[PDB]
């Protein structure tokens, strides 16, 4: 049954936990082994990905708008771009950017450090792969920049997928997902042996939804993985029939703090709307 | 493996990669390859990927000589879209792109897929 998902969400009980943090069993490097012949990693990973994203309550207006953190591989090319343009509608806004110079699907490509990338327009979808090469603490960098991205330029109602591993996390994050309708932690079948994983937040509140302390949760995670072994599988991958992103043209309104009150909040927590401007999209630097 | 360099300072980059691999040269290498269902219309430059049974769909900048070389287009047709290679020459997606034309009225590549 487990085989057969795109990868493995962290359960309700292990979030649940208070757990210690202790040093994770499992290594990110391996032979995988289940990607089929000429895919790249990232194509089988970010397929997967939005496989299960696919299950999820996303708001998906008519005229979206994502935007991909650390969209550039070392091969010069951008693989998960390529699978989010497959994936998401005709049309969608799709802006990508990395450090380094790529080629790249996307619209708009921002190349730099991404503290330089500024925009005062909204998003309704993030994605970040970002991940830079004694104790194991909260790691700022990039996602000191991705929590403040999150909270002035995420639409209520938005969602974002955000790679950490073992080492490379953040503990504001992780309360941060506290804010959304529902989070989760999601290992992909394909790289199940990794200590990576993507944070999932599902329909964004700008508010909290729960406290979620960040080091505690981090800790949580490792246990998890620690305690469940994930057995490496592409069997996702094998159809890709219904693949691409519902098309649920879902309502974007540009509305006043006042006037966001309990029903409204709740078709937020539904996936049912999109709360942000509809002015000219500007990104530069 | 310097074959986009290679490329890149010559004259006429086209010409330079066509060298390059008659001499023995590797084709440029790291064009993405999607997965996909094999039930597309079989067309050759597409907004998602629609290879047929005989194709494989591929990211369109990876598969642009001039994008991958970072250097000016002759007019991108590619990029932001996808490409259907005839999988018996998937082996090399940027001398197929390079090599082919799309036809004006079918939109599949001439002496391929075109009726
Ligand atoms: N502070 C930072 N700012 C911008 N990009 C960063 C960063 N730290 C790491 N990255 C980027 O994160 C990436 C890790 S590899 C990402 C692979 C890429 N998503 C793909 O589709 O193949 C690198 O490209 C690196 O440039
Ligand atoms: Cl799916
Ligand atoms: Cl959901
Ligand atoms: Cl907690
Ligand atoms: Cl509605
Ligand atoms: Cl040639
Ligand atoms: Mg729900
Ligand atoms: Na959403
Ligand atoms: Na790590
Ligand atoms: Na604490
Ligand atoms: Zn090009
Ligand atoms: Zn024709």
């Amino acid at each position: 049954s487990q085989a057969w998902q795109p990868g493995v969400a962290m359960p309700n009980l292990y979030k649940m936990q208070r757990m210690l943090l202790e040093k994770c069993d499992l290594q990110n490097y391996g032979e995988n082994a289940v990607i089929p012949k000429g895919i790249m990693m990232n194509v089988a990973k970010y397929t997967q990905l939005c496989q299960y994203l696919n299950t999820l309550t996303l708001a998906v207006p008519y005229n979206m708008r994502v935007i991909h953190f650390g969209a550039g591989s070392d091969k010069g090319v951008a693989p998960g771009t390529a699978v989010l343009r497959q994936w998401l509608p005709t049309g969608t806004l799709l802006v990508d950017s990395d450090l380094n110079d790529f080629v790249s699907d996307a619209d708009s490509t921002l190349i730099g450090d991404c503290a330089t990338v500024h925009t005062a327009n909204k998003w309704d979808l993030i994605i970040s792969d970002m991940y830079d090469p004694k104790e194991n603490d909260s790691k700022e960098g990039f996602f000191t920049y991705l929590c403040g991205f999150i909270k002035q330029k995420l639409a209520l109602g938005g969602s974002i997928a955000v790679k950490i591993t073992e080492h490379s996390w953040n503990a504001d994050l992780y309360k941060l997902m506290g804010h959304f309708s529902w989070w989760t932690a999601f290992v992909t079948n394909v790289n199940a042996s990794s200590s990576e994983a993507f944070l999932i937040g599902a329909n964004y509140l700008g508010k909290p939804k729960e406290q979620i302390d960040g080091y505690t949760m981090h800790a949580n995670y490792i246990f998890w993985r620690n305690t469940n072994p994930i057995q490496l599988s592409s069997y996702s991958l094998f159809d890709m029939s219904k693949f691409p992103l519902k098309l649920r043209g879902t309502a974007v309104m540009s509305l006043k703090e006042n006037q966001i009150n309990d029903m409204i909040y709740s078709l937020l927590e539904k996936g049912r709307l999109i709360i942000r401007e509809n002015n000219r999209v500007v990104v530069s630097s | 493996s310097t074959v986009l360099s290679f490329c890149a300072f010559a004259v006429d980059p086209a010409k330079a990669y066509k060298d390059y691999l008659a001499s023995g040269g590797q084709p440029i290498t790291n064009c993405v390859k999607m997965l996909c269902t094999h039930t597309g219309t079989g067309q050759a430059i597409t907004v998602t990927p629609e290879a047929n049974m005989d194709q494989e769909s591929f990211g369109g900048a990876s598969c642009c000589l001039y994008c991958r070389c970072h250097i000016d287009h002759p007019n991108c047709d590619l990029k932001g879209k996808f490409v259907q290679i005839p999988t018996t020459c998937a082996n090399d997606p940027v001398g197929f792109t390079l090599r082919n034309t799309v036809c004006t009225v079918c939109g599949m590549w001439k002496g391929y897929g075109c009726s």
